[PDB]
DNA sequence: TGCGAAATTCCATGACA
DNA sequence: ATTGTCATGGAATTTCGCA
DNA sequence: TGCGAAATTCCATGACA
DNA sequence: ATTGTCATGGAATTTCGCA
């Protein structure tokens, strides 16, 4: 077997609904399996159409050999399957109700949700503008298991934005009682 | 004047007036019998006025002015007096063309890393497509990897929207641009400072300076052209295709694609290179660093036999940028303050502002 | 195809397949173990389709196309198959730039007499002056003597009005022009035929061919510029002054003014040359004929190291004149019928018309 | 004394009134003394103004050292004298009622009047268009006294329009009875 | 039959839309 | 069936003035 | 240890408003 | 305060395949 590489497998998934930001409601999450690099795209819906529109952007930069997802309707449509076939991408689905990634990806997806949650309190509506800096954080975050950040693993160089401030990522007692009010 | 010419008539010797010729009076005018024929020697106090009348007929240069004067006159060292006036004719100085070439171009070091330097520029107006008219082109200096963004206008706000999407991937140290309105606005400066990006500007009207992105523009338009042959010019939908196509195209001199220089491995695109399949990612990023430092670098070509080089305190003139019909092509003479490098200078401009300027947009003022 | 590749697998020898390498089957595909690594040998009947896919990614030339193919494949003489396709890609052929320079310019013999050949052209639109917008410029080929006429439009009727005034002085054998509407109208042709004047036209969009008058345009605009510095651009009243000024200006290489070449004696203008004051008019016209035949004549410069020369039956392509945005810069390939001289040709154009054309507006179609 | 040259002396004079041609009525006649070369300019009046306007054209081609004329009001005005002085032209007048040129000029001026008269009968109104061909005729007409035409003497070459048909220049019995009708 | 300096000639540069 | 040109001002070369 | 031909490298040309 | 670039396809050079 050959060693794992960037672009070998992209893990994709949706997060939402969220509070409207510039009329966007969802975030399409793409994580490279090998490097742990994350790309985010804001959508208006978790549809095949919005997935195609978004991945059209990403795949004009790099094309994965395999995309993996759960059995979201968006991903199991034959429109999405035509799209992947045109591009020579193999689609891979996890069995229903049992999502499988890798340790690395699972952890990354955890961070993303946790990071998003943290910053959308206090400003549940300003997230669209924040996506760029979320990505930079995620991608310049040190990997415990490997010695390197996704940036380093993708590009083979240090980054010009090192995020030395590995944050709390947890909710302060302010933010806790603030997120129980937006719901109530 | 009349002093000199009196001594001369009575056979005395004056310096500059060769003694072997016979100087005489006739019609109340000092004449000499020269191999070309008999010419009038005007008094020194008359000579500037003669040169000027001669010159003004057609605003002629050295030889053509001299030839007119020589029809009627002789005196010692005429061309010296000719040149004296040419150096003082504002009109000649600011209208005439240069006849000295610039020194040979510099070939700046390729930025060492991806993301060290971005070169950016607009292309357009193109024919409308989906109501878009322009393209923002972003070229990473080290790799040549390129990002394309369609815009409705070459504006700061469109540039900002675009770079926010790009900078999601990485932040560059420096962005280099020409001095288009979009890039020189203070809104753009804030945006850059906010992110710790340094803005670096080309000398004005010298797109060679942005040569990395300019050269890529050509390729972009070329590919778009080929793709659109026999179809209407609907380019908006093609930008992504062009981006990917170009970033994955080999430069025969380097033997690498921009994508390869950026990532060290081909993604899943046609004819993907498989040579590092057995290396680990770590061994792969190792060979990559090695590739990156050993890329061919061109060197400065030979000077032309008539190039000129800028010297501190020299009078030089800046080329007028968008000269109106029948208006001079050159600004008034100005002074070289500092020589930043053999091809770039700072000049004080008679107003007098400091201007950083390409030597290609200068000429050395003639006749000192 | 499958025939060749079967023989090859059982260790037989096929021409073009070096025997020193071990060829094998794997995944249902013939492979060879090459110093660069293991590559697939596609069947001959597959190869054209591979080259095309490779090429189409970005419409790349020889080396960049080859490098893609070489990632996955090997077969004998790949570049031959690469080049084969490049020669068949309509899009590449009509979009790409040439990389061969024209042969060195011709320096045609100076017309022998005043009035043998006129070169004519329009300058403009200039800023309005007295409601005039253009200038008809007429340059006598032998002398460089020049006539200037302000017109409201670069029209046949204005040209006709102007030349009627000029031709009062003398009738020229030939008038040479570019192919501007004013000169190619049949009204103009009648007017010329009426007077026994032969019309001679430049190859299209190649103003070098009208170089005598073009070069004079420059001088005209230059002088006008100098005269108008700091004033509004009221040039109409200046045309006469410019005319006279230029016609009486020395060409330092010739040592004569256009007026002198035309008349053999200066009229009453400033610094008039007095050298022939003692000759009779007859002795003067004698020295003049002598001057006229002994004027310096430049010779054709050295060829560039990568110039190309036209050959009968060769595929060449004409440059598109006013190419629209994102449209090819070259017309479809066409055939050289006759080689009028090393710098001019007649081509049959696929429509197919005969077109007389400058080599500067051609490129030799690549890859035959 | 130095031999006579082109541009040494221009002889100028008016001819008219004539029958309106394109709203022109007069012809300003310029003849170079030495070569016998003729330039013609149509004017609306024999004024200083029209003389200046016309000679401005000629003198943007060649400037005479001396202009000679009779004592026409047009030529004796101080406007015309300022003009000549600006251009460094000496003005020369013949004494009143006694016009003096040279044999050559006198003969040329005779030809011009005779030639004009000839062609303006039958078409007393088309002369404006005819000026160019009148000039070519006059200038390519052989000089009995010198061996050459004015063209040849001015330019030192043969002309591309040799007028081999030295005409009658006299009026036919048709043209005689036609010119007695335009008056009557 | 040779020197220093002035005169002339050489010629790359660039612009004629 | 048509085709570069030539002002310009430093540098290079030649000529001049004098011995 | 040298041949003919194929592969690679060289590099002037031109176009990025 | 900043600075040309690089795809292209014939030609030139080097390397390959074989002896
Ligand atoms: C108005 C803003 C400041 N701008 C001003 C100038 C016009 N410019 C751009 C610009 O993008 C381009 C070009 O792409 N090219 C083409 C080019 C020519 C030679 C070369 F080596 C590379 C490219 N010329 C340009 N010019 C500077 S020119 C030489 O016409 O004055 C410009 C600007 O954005
Ligand atoms: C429309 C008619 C036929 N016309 C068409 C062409 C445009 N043209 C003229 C014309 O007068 C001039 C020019 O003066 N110059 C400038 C020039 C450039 C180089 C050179 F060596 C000399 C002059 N270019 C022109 N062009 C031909 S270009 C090269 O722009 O296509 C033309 C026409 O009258
Ligand atoms: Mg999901
Ligand atoms: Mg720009
Ligand atoms: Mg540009
Ligand atoms: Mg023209
Ligand atoms: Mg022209
Ligand atoms: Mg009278
Ligand atoms: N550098
Ligand atoms: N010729
Ligand atoms: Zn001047
Ligand atoms: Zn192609």
């Amino acid at each position: 077997d050959r060693p794992q590489k960037p672009f070998d497998k992209f893990f994709i998934d949706y997060i939402g609904p969220l509070p409207p930001s510039q009329g966007y409601l969802y975030v399409l999450v793409v994580v490279d399996g090998m490097t742990g690099f994350t790309w985010l795209y804001p959508t208006k819906a978790p549809s095949t159409s919005a997935t195609v529109k978004s991945l059209n952007v990403l795949t004009s930069i790099a094309i994965p050999k395999v995309i993996h997802s759960d059995q979201g309707a968006a991903f199991t449509s034959s429109t999405f399957a035509e799209w992947a076939k045109e591009r020579g991408i193999h689609l891979e689905f996890s069995t229903p109700y049992h999502p499988q990634s890798s340790g690395k990806v699972e952890r990354k997806n955890s961070d993303i949700k946790r990071l998003l949650t943290k910053l959308l309190v206090g400003r549940p509506t300003k997230w669209y503008d924040l996506l760029p800096v979320v990505q930079l954080a995620l991608n310049n975050t040190y990997s415990p298991v490997l010695k390197y950040t996704p940036h380093q693993l993708l590009f083979g160089i240090d980054s010009n934005t090192p995020f030395a401030n590995q944050d709390t990522l947890d909710l302060t007692r302010e933010e806790e009682l603030s997120l129980l009010q937006e719901i109530r | 004047l009349d002093a000199e010419l009196d001594q001369l008539l009575q056979g005395h010797y004056i310096k500059g007036y060769p003694k072997q010729y016979t100087y005489f009076l006739e019609d109340g005018k000092v004449k000499v019998s020269r191999p070309e024929g008999v010419k009038i020697i005007p008094p020194q106090s008359d000579r500037q006025k003669i040169v000027l009348q001669a010159h003004n007929l057609a605003h002629t240069g050295r030889e053509a002015t001299l030839l007119k004067i020589a029809n009627l006159y002789w005196w010692p060292n005429m061309r010296k007096d000719v040149v004296k006036q040419l150096g003082r004719c504002q009109q000649c100085l600011i209208t005439n063309a240069s006849n000295k070439a610039s020194g040979p171009i510099l070939r700046p070091d390729r930025p060492q890393k991806p993301f060290d330097k971005f070169f950016i520029d607009y292309i357009g107006p193109l024919p409308p497509s989906q109501g878009y008219l322009y393209v923002l082109v972003v070229v990473d200096g080290m790799t040549g990897f390129t990002w394309l963004y369609p815009t409705k206008a070459p504006s700061t706000s469109a540039t900002v929207k675009s770079l926010n999407v790009l900078t999601s991937i990485a932040i560059p140290k420096v962005i280099h641009s020409d001095q288009g309105a979009a890039f020189t606005s203070s809104t753009f400066a804030e945006w850059a400072k906010e992110r710790g990006i340094h803005l670096e500007f080309s000398t004005p009207y010298h797109p060679q300076s942005s040569g990395k992105v300019e050269r890529k523009n050509s390729d972009i338009k070329r590919l778009l052209t080929k793709l659109l042959v026999g179809r209407p010019t609907k380019w908006y939908d093609l930008l992504p295709v062009v981006q990917l196509a170009l970033n994955n195209t080999y430069s025969p001199v380097l033997k690498y694609t921009p994508h390869q220089l950026l990532f060290g491995i081909d993604s899943n695109t046609p004819f993907a290179n498989q040579d590092t399949l057995d290396l680990t990612r770590e061994e792969e990023l190792s060979l990559l660093q090695e590739i990156r430092t050993s890329l061919y670098h061109p060197s400065t070509p030979p000077a032309s036999s008539r190039s000129w080089s800028p010297v501190v305190g020299q009078l030089v003139q800046e080329r007028v940028a968008r000269p109106a019909s029948l208006r001079p092509r050159w600004h008034k003479p100005s002074t070289v303050l500092k020589v930043l490098n053999p091809r770039t200078v700072v000049i004080l401009d008679h107003l007098g502002n400091n201007r950083t300027v390409s030597i290609d947009n200068l000429k050395p003022t003639s006749h000192q």
